[PDB]
């Protein structure tokens, strides 16, 4: 399988290195995926780019 | 807060809300974000239409 | 400028083909930019592959 | 309802702002979706990694 | 390598072959990627929903 | 048209013209679209930021 995650910009490499862990696990247990067939990526979105409601995250 | 899923077709309609509700369940977890902004988008590609080392997923077994 | 919408299943063929006008003069308007250069495509997502805080829209 | 826009890196913030409003009204018009559940992603892309008939940004403007 | 191609509506599952056979040949020579290391996937999009300035590919 | 690819970053601009370039070609060679239809988004991803059995490209030795 193949994960896009999109998250705002406030996370730390340590943060990020236990999310693609995290999300790698649940597809494993949640579908019978193995774990070397699935490649995670993190999107990061500047808080300026990342709308909620037509609303910035940075507003 | 949006996970994309891309994946090959034909896992079960109960798998793919297992996947859901797991997903969300990470990012909750491990960044500590409120499950509500979570949107989660799973989608099939048939074996027709997703291919490894040049091959389509069907010519591979999958 | 490229623009992917992820939509829910169920919208008419009248009503998607007007969200694509809307959201390409959207960006006209905005970003000074020039219609023949925005591609708008809508991507339509099953509600049981759409998740909103870990349940299906089908729930 | 989630909208991701690829465009080429440079817009001002301003400008920046004003997409993501413009694209989450139209979006609550004509599908009637609450501006709750409208989600605006802004991707920039450097000049040297976006493609125009199999040119760079740069190379073409 | 992972490539997501947006294609409108009426390839061939054979075109949809070549395709894949071409996107990944051509990331082999110039990233120098191994190609089983090269995933491919077409996300295809029906001609009215996707559109070119304002107006679906149906006109 | 429009081809989006998710790499490990670490290739030169040059490269990524190569890329850009061969993509597009291929794509006009086998379906018979038009050049100009066709963009090619490039999405590099660092090192800490793209994963393969739950471990970083970075501690797999990749970029």
């Amino acid at each position: 399988p193949n994960i896009e995650m999109f998250v705002v910009e406030g996370l730390s490499d340590q943060q990020k290195e236990k999310l693609i862990d995290a999300l790698t696990a649940a597809t494993v247990e949640a579908i019978d995926a193995p774990a070397d067939s699935i490649r995670v990526w993190l999107s990061e979105i500047p808080a300026k780019q990342f709308g909620i409601a037509g609303k910035s995250v940075a507003a | 807060s949006i996970i994309q899923v891309f994946f090959i077709a034909g896992r079960t309609d109960e798998q793919k809300e297992r996947l859901i509700g797991a997903l969300t369940d990470a990012a909750v977890k491990t960044i500590g974000i409120d499950r509500s902004d979570v949107r989660v988008i799973l989608k099939d590609i048939p074996n027709t239409e997703y291919g490894i080392a040049g091959k389509t997923a069907k010519s591979l077994g999958r």
